């Protein structure tokens, strides 16, 4: 596998039963400022 | 809007674009992202701050990589931008970024952008730049630089994408380090971590700025 595979980083939304991508932890529910998430 | 400037450099634009010709004396420019553009920028210190801990992982790690660089300062120099991305646009194409900075000093500046997936390095552009005395200081200009393929590629699947939030899950494993050295002394200058997500606002495109700190 490569983790810079341009193909599997859309299958893995597109097709989410064949991802194999890596696992990470969304930005929403890190320690980030509330503006963070909150367009001006 | 809000720009980002450290003790020796400031930007003051920056765009990513997509220019279409309809006709030799007609053209139309959409802005996916934009700094400094619809209103004039500036800079001031009423800026918020982000642990720069809490985004290590979404760049590249080991020597020169965002800890290592965040490390050797200066600290003044290392901003969070985030943008939300204007998507909606329709040979004749012609995809640019075009950046504007301006300091005190006359420098060879070296511009390095990279592009990274789930914080490994896909692509870096690197640019070097010669000052312009300008109205009591030193402009720098990467004007209409070609957006590399592999963005062009990136834009093109992320509007294949039958749903905007599919193209919000994509980005949050899409990221761009861009470093603005002194090519001689190295120093850096400017160091900006760009994270998206896709614009939903009537006004389109937009972005917010966080200096990083260690904690
Ligand atoms: C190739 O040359 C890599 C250089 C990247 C330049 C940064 C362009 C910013 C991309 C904004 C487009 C937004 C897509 C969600």
């Amino acid at each position: 596998d490569s983790e810079t595979d341009l193909e599997a980083l859309f299958n893995a939304v597109m097709n989410p039963k064949t991802a194999n991508v890596p696992q990470t932890v969304p930005m929403r529910l890190r320690k980030l400022p509330d503006s963070f998430f909150k367009p001006p | 809007g809000r720009s980002v400037a450290s003790s020796k450099l400031w930007m003051l634009e920056f765009s990513a674009f997509l220019e279409q010709q309809q006709d030799p004396d007609t053209y139309n420019k959409h802005l996916f992202v934009h700094i400094g553009q619809s209103s004039p920028s500036y800079s001031d210190p009423y800026l918020e701050a982000v642990d720069i801990r809490q985004i290590y992982d979404k760049f590249p790690e080991k020597k020169g990589g965002l800890k290592d660089l965040f490390e050797r300062g200066p600290s003044n120099a290392f901003f969070l931008v985030k943008f939300w991305a204007d998507l909606n646009t329709n040979g004749s194409s012609f995809y640019g970024v075009s950046s504007q900075y301006e300091s005190p000093e006359n420098m060879i500046i070296t511009c390095s952008t990279k592009v990274c997936s789930f914080g490994k390095q896909v692509v870096e552009k690197v640019e070097t730049e010669y000052a312009r005395y300008e109205n009591g200081h030193y402009s720098y200009r990467i004007h209409r630089s070609p957006l590399c393929e592999y963005m062009i590629n990136f834009i093109h699947k992320l509007k294949h994408l039958p749903e905007k939030y599919m193209m919000n899950s994509v980005l949050e494993n899409f990221t761009i380090l861009q470093v603005v050295t002194n090519r001689d002394t190295q120093e850096t200058l400017l160091c900006i971590a760009y994270v998206f997500e896709v614009s939903a606002s009537e006004h389109g495109a937009q972005h917010h700025i966080h200096r990083l700190v260690k904690e």
